[PDB]
Parts: C-alpha cells; structure tokens; sequence
C-alpha cells in the first residue's frame, strides 16, 4: 500500500519538471490496477495534479499533466471525487490544448461515463467549448482520437440528455454537419478510429432525433451527406447507429424526408444485399420516414417494393 | 551483474502490467457490448414511441 | 514512524536500522530486494556479516553475534536483521 | 422525454460498505443467517 | 526505444496466450519485421504484400497512396479505387498478386476501373512479352474504346 | 484496512449492474405497456 | 492456511450475485434504507429456502 | 483461462538478456533471427 | 512431495535435510516447532551455528558457507536453512 509516495511526490508544492511525467504513469497505472484503484480514490491524492496541469505555463509539462489527469478520472470513485472537488476545472481546462492527451482528457470523462456525465452536462459551456476545440482542426490523426472519444462521450451524453445539448449550438444534427463538412479526409485519418467515431456520431443522432429538439437540429443541419460519405467503410456500429438515425429523423419532418428522398444508392443496395445487422435500423428508418418525403412509399413500390 | 536487477524491474512490471490491462480492457468492452445491444432494442422501441407520438 | 517489537540492539542503531529499512520499504519494490538494499548498506557501514529478512508470514530459530539482532514491524511486514 | 434514472446510491454507499464489510470479515458458511442477523442486528 | 518497442511486443503476446508459446512467438514476430504476412489477406489487404510498391518506388506519393490503401479498411478493392481515382497500376497489380489470373482477373480488375493500360502494368507484374498484349489487340473486339469482357472474348476466348 | 480495495470494487461492480438493468428493464415494461394501450386503442 | 496479504480472502461469485439481486430489489421500489422491507425479503427467502 | 503460462518469463528473460549482449543497431531484426536460431 | 527450489548442497545432506524435516512436520505445526527441531538437529548433526527459516512468505538476502545452503518445499510450507 505504497501509492501514497507517489501521490505525495506529485502533489507536492510546485511539481516540478524533474521527470513528473514517469510518476504519473506509474500513478495512473497504479489507479488503474483493481487494487490501486481502491487505493488511489480512497487515498486522497489531491487534485493538485489538475491545479498544477491548470498553473503548467510550460509546453512539454501541460501535455504530460493533462494526460495523467484523463487516465486518472477514468474511473467511478475517482470521478465522482473529482466533481466533488470541481474535476470539471481539468475537464473544460483540458480541452483547451491542440494535443492529443489534452483533446482526449475532455472525452474520457463521458467515455468512461457511459451515462454518468452529468457532470460535464451540468458544465453545458464546457460541452460547446470542445466541440469548439474538436471540431477545428489541428495537427489531427492524433486529435483523431480524441475526436472519436468525444463522438463516444456525446453517444451518451446526448441519449442521457436530449434537450441539454440541441438546446447549445453544438447540435444534434449540426455537429454530425459538421463532421460530415470536415470530412476528416486529411491524408491518412480519413476513418482509422473515425470509421468508430462516425458510429457514434451516427448513434447520437438516432438518440437525439428521438427527441423534437434533435429534430429542429435536423432540420437546421440536412446532414444526409455524413451517411453518404461515412457509410462506405461498412463498419457495423456505423450502419447500426446511421440507420437507426434516419429512423429517429422522422420527428424531423425536414431533414427525413430530404434523406429519405434524396438519399444516395446505399438505402437500396442496402435493401439488396444481406447486410441484416444494420437492416433492422434501415427497415425501422424505411418505415418511419415513408411519412417525410411520402412519395418514399411510391418510390419504394416502384423500386421492385414486390420482391 | 547487470542482466539481474535492471532486467527483474523491467519484466516484472511488464507482465503484471500486461495482465491487469487485459483483464480492465475485456471487461469495459463486455460493458459497451451490453449497452449497444439493449440501446439498440430501446431504439426499435423508440421507433415505436416515434409512432406512439404521432398517433394523434 | 515504525515499530520495534524485539531487540538486542543499542538504541541510536535501532534508529538507524528503523531509517535505513523505510528508505529500503520506500523505494524498491520486492520483499527479497529490501533485504538486499538493508544488507548492503549496513554491510558497507558496519560490518561483513548481516542477514537480513522481510516476511509476512514465517517463524525462524536463528542464531545472531551478541548484541546483534532486531524484530521489528514496519507497515505490512516483519524485518529481522540479525549478524552472523 | 428521457425519464432521469436519479436512482443513485447516496447513502448506498455507506450500507453497502457497511454490510460487505461484516461479510468479507465474516465468511459465511451461509449467507441466510449472517444476511439476516446482520439486517436484525441494525434493526437493533 | 527498445523500452517502448518491447512494450508493445508484450502487450500484444499477452494478448494473444497461444499454447506453443516458442512457435507462436516466433511468427508473431517474424510477420511483424516482415512485410509479407503469412495471413495474406486478400480483397482487403489488411497487410501490404507492397512487392508492387517496392518496385514502383512510392506508387506516386508514397504517403498520400499507403494513407489511401491503409484508410481503404472485390468490394474494398472497389472502394480504394473510388477514393484515390500510377496509383490504378498500384491497385490492380495489388489486385493480381492477391489473385491467380484466369482472365478472371482481367475482368475483375476491368469492373473495379479504357482497358489498354491496364493490361500493360499487369503484364510488367508477371516480372509474359507485349506481342502477347498485340495478339490481344489484333483480337480485340469493340475496338473503340473500352470493351466489355464477353464483348471482346471472342478470338481469344480460350485464354488464361 | 486489508479489504478495502476488495469492498471497493464489488461496490462499484454490483452498483453498475444493477443500475443498468433495473434502468432497461422498467424502460421495456413502460414502452410494451405503450403497446398494450395501443392494443386497447385498436379494439 | 493463514492469510498472507489481501489475495487470501475467499468469498465467492454467490456474494456478488447476492449483490446484484439486493440491488434490483432495493432500486425496484427506491426504497431507500429499506431494513424491514429487507427483513421481509429475508424471511420469504427463508420461507423459500 | 488467462495466465500466461511458464514459457513467456524464460523467453522474455532470455530474449532481454541476449538482446543486451549483443546491442542490436537495427531493432526488429533480432526476434526474428532469434527464435529462427530457438527453433532448431 | 519435496521440491528442492533452490539449493546448493551436497545428495547425502540433501536427503538429511528432507527426511528431516519430513520427519518434523508429522511432529509438530507451529512454525518455532518446526525450525527448532529442524536446526537443533543438524547442528548436533553437523556444525555449530544453522540458521532455518520457517514459513510461506518471505525473502531473504543471507551470506552462506559453501556447499551448505539449502531452499525447499515440503507441500506449501518453505524451509530456508543456512550455515554462516
């Protein structure tokens, strides 16, 4: 039971720049063993590890710090202790910071979540300002992970909170419009995780469709072009989550009958093919938004509806 | 009378890291394969609900 | 802090034993290497002869050079230093 | 919309605790009665 | 470094747990040094056999073409082509070496791409003689442009 | 002092399970009685 | 066979079923330091067992 | 059934100590070269 | 039945010290039990001093003589013996 040296080394007054970055890897590692775990969220170990990433002023120092803090917040008794003592500081200061460790440690806090990220809801600006950090791009392939975490952590977020995040400009619809401008082409980060992070964007939009106010960012955003451009890795949660989107679309009468109708040849190949585990969701779609654009049906029955 | 000490640390830590990593990995991707599967009934349902909404 | 529980050891030496086992307990890792880090230190300040364990659980029937010898908790385990 | 599943342990915690505590300290040979006297006794 | 590298190796051993542990060791690690991968997937590579690419020195540029192939994942091999259009030499000649040619090869590779260069790369991946290729033309039906596979079988009908 | 680490983590095992299929369970039961007024409509 | 550190302890995967069930039955109803409603459940399965 | 059994601690010690005495220049050549050599 | 894990002795002393202390396991079970008959026979047995450790779990980090050092398991309960 020996963590407590090494919490004790890091948080001591002004950590310095000796190593402080093998400490915290030991230290996370630590939290992260099932044992250390208990003996790293019921042992304090402050969170002047985050006060002191916050007060970095340094370049090589902030990346290291943010990081350790992200790995260290994964966690169920370590996260609820650090919203109990403003964890949420770390997690909007994290997001400020082109790196990926930075980018990420925002996301790990939902991904870890997987509905517990209230906390971050309740921060409502701290959602909008990493959407502001995660969709601008810079140095990617790298905040590529990031972007997919943060495609996770809205996954869950946004299906536990409909409302709280249509309501910011972020949007429903309109940051899966924004993915989709973006294209994450680059050279090499067109879909290596993004494939992933394309799902649950999609997955969001099914879970945030559900509900009206993701239908106004539907009808703000027509963001069919991101099923058309991310539907062809094929990757399964993507199909799952994208047809499933198109079937929530329907309380948006606007942005379902656009994709509904002019939808691309993937809905038909789709209906051709055998790909059954998205074609649950694409019926389920099918089916809702025969009433937007309900010259679908006809279209349908025209395109061999009796086969 | 350099192989013993440096090589004890450096195995050691990473096998045990290796077998606590698998065992934490596995585990959360069991969890992320039962949300997406009853997230998935929930939605057909919700699709469902979707059809509830505008019986009216 | 730290415990004594047996000794046959003069007291400013039970000092040091107590200091030199904390930084043994503090900075490695394996019950066999603080035995070796405590050996090796009271070896290269005092004398040739140690023997040092740290267990959990075990009994021993050991033979130490008089005014020699110390049973002490420390934490979670038991150190005996004994010279032979 | 969404109904709020604000069904958290908050002093959950503190019984949960409690009670694993008396049965990892106990090792019960069977869990009826060490449960049951464990529940009677806070009812005490 | 070697830290980090070995890391890496044994995160993935103690991923995998075979029983033969010298044997599996062994090709575990001789697939990674190497880029020829005994798995040799084919119709979405997953591991680049890259011969084709080491003879054409980067197939164009070498970052922007392995970034396509490696973001590419019949079917995949379709998809590739579509996002990248030299580079189609490269895919058909990936196409090839993952396949045995039948002329089933040429009509595949004719279906995922106007069918003249196509036919002289792939004879460069034989490492066969261009009067093969003139016999072909002097026996190429629909003679304008690209023809289509049943359209142009029609002297060489019994060919490999 | 030498279980709490054990006590910790069938804590936050049996919270997680638990929450999560309660949650499900009562979903499914409020959306297939949606279903049955539905039903009680069609009569 | 004394313990040696905190591996030694044996409680088996019936405590955490034990667990689980309590869980369900006590977020069921929310019933929020339940400890005659728990005794209730108790004695039927007692009655059961 | 997740215990990496008794083999992996020699070859990963073996492997470290050789790596060590020889100093390879190029790094991934080793392996494959060495349990080439293991085998037979 | 014995497992001799790590030894630097001699077969005739190898034998003595196993079927002695088989012979002292079926005598006795505290660990001070153990080690007592354990090391006052090979001293009678042997030579003056003989340190033996009893237990489960334990180090050790101790400077032997030659050829009399000896590290085994009788079942699960491990004897340390060594004379310096």
């Amino acid at each position: 039971r020996a963590i407590p040296k090494l919490v004790a080394v890091l948080a001591l007054p002004e950590l310095p720049d000796d190593q402080r970055a093998h400490a915290l890897r030991v230290l996370n590692g630590l939290l992260s063993t099932q044992e250390h775990k208990t003996n790293a969220v019921a042992e304090g170990a402050a969170p002047p590890l985050c006060q002191l990433a916050s007060q970095c002023r340094d370049d090589e120092v902030r990346r290291l710090s943010c990081s350790a803090l992200a790995s260290l917040g994964q966690v169920m008794a370590g996260r609820n202790g650090i919203v109990a003592a403003g964890g949420l500081p770390v997690l909007t200061e994290a997001l400020q910071t082109t790196p990926e460790q930075a980018a990420a440690a925002l996301k790990s806090f939902a991904a870890s979540n997987d509905g517990a990220a209230q906390l971050n809801l309740e921060r409502a600006a701290i959602v909008p300002a990493l959407v502001t950090l995660l969709s601008q791009p810079t140095d990617p392939a790298f905040t590529l992970t990031a972007f997919s975490n943060a495609l996770s952590t809205l996954e869950g977020m946004t299906r536990t909170d409909d409302g709280v995040l249509a309501a910011l400009d972020g949007g429903v619809p309109a940051c899966l419009v924004a993915l989709a401008r973006r294209g994450l082409e680059g050279d090499l980060k067109f879909e290596g995780r993004l494939m992933e992070l394309l799902q649950l964007v999609a997955t969001c939009l099914e879970q945030i469709c559900h509900h009206a106010d993701g239908k106004a960012a539907c009808r703000q955003a027509e963001a069919h072009k991101v099923l058309a451009e991310l539907l062809t890795l094929q990757h399964r949660e993507i199909i799952k989550h994208a047809a499933a989107a198109l079937m929530g679309l329907a309380v948006e009468k606007e942005s379902k009958v656009n994709v509904m109708l002019y939808a691309g040849v993937s809905l038909v190949r789709l209906m051709r093919g055998s790909d059954a585990e998205l074609a649950a969701n694409a019926r389920d779609t099918v089916a809702a938004a025969a009433e937007h654009l309900e010259a679908r049906r006809t279209a349908e029955m025209l395109l061999s509806m009796e086969e | 009378f350099e192989v013993e000490p440096i090589l004890e640390v450096l195995v050691g830590k990473v096998l045990e890291q290796g077998l606590m990593e698998v065992l934490e990995e596995e585990e959360l991707a069991a969890m992320r394969a039962h949300q997406e599967h009853f997230e998935q009934i929930r939605n057909a349902e919700l699709v469902a609900t979707q059809r509830m909404e505008a019986a009216e | 802090k730290a415990v004594i529980k047996n000794a046959d050891m003069s007291e400013e030496m039970q000092a040091d034993a107590v200091d030199c086992a904390t930084q043994a307990l503090e900075k490695y890792n394996i019950e066999k290497d603080i035995a070796a880090y405590i050996k090796k230190e009271f070896d290269r300040k005092h004398n040739p002869t140690w023997h040092c364990i740290v267990g959990r659980n075990f009994g021993s029937y050991v033979t130490h050079e008089t005014k020699h010898f110390i049973y002490f908790y420390l934490g979670q385990v038991a150190i005996l230093l004994f010279k032979s | 919309t969404y109904q709020k599943p604000i069904t958290i342990p908050g002093d959950f915690p503190a019984i949960l605790k409690a009670f694993t505590r008396e049965i990892l300290r106990a090792q019960p040979s069977n869990i009826y009665e060490f449960g049951a006297r464990y529940f009677s006794g806070l009812q005490g | 470094n070697l830290a980090d590298i070995l890391k890496a190796y044994t995160k993935e051993v103690i991923r995998r747990q075979p029983t033969d542990l010298i044997a599996f060791s062994a090709k575990y690690f001789t697939n990674l040094a190497n880029v020829a991968s005994g798995v040799s997937n084919s119709s979405a590579p997953a591991k680049e056999q890259l011969r084709q690419v080491y003879t054409r020195g980067g197939s164009g540029g070498a970052t922007l073409t392995e970034s396509q192939v490696t973001g590419l994942c019949i079917a995949d091999a379709v998809v590739a082509k579509v996002m990248e259009v030299d580079l189609s030499k490269f895919v058909f000649l990936c196409l090839a070496m993952s396949c045995e040619d039948f002329n089933r090869v040429c009509m595949g590779v004719f279906d995922v791409f106007d069918l003249l260069t196509l036919i002289a790369h792939l004879g460069p991946d034989m490492d066969v003689t261009p009067a093969f290729l003139d016999a072909v033309a002097a026996e190429l039906p629909a003679g304008g442009g690209a023809v289509t596979y049943m359209e142009l079988c029609e002297a060489p009908s019994l060919k490999p």
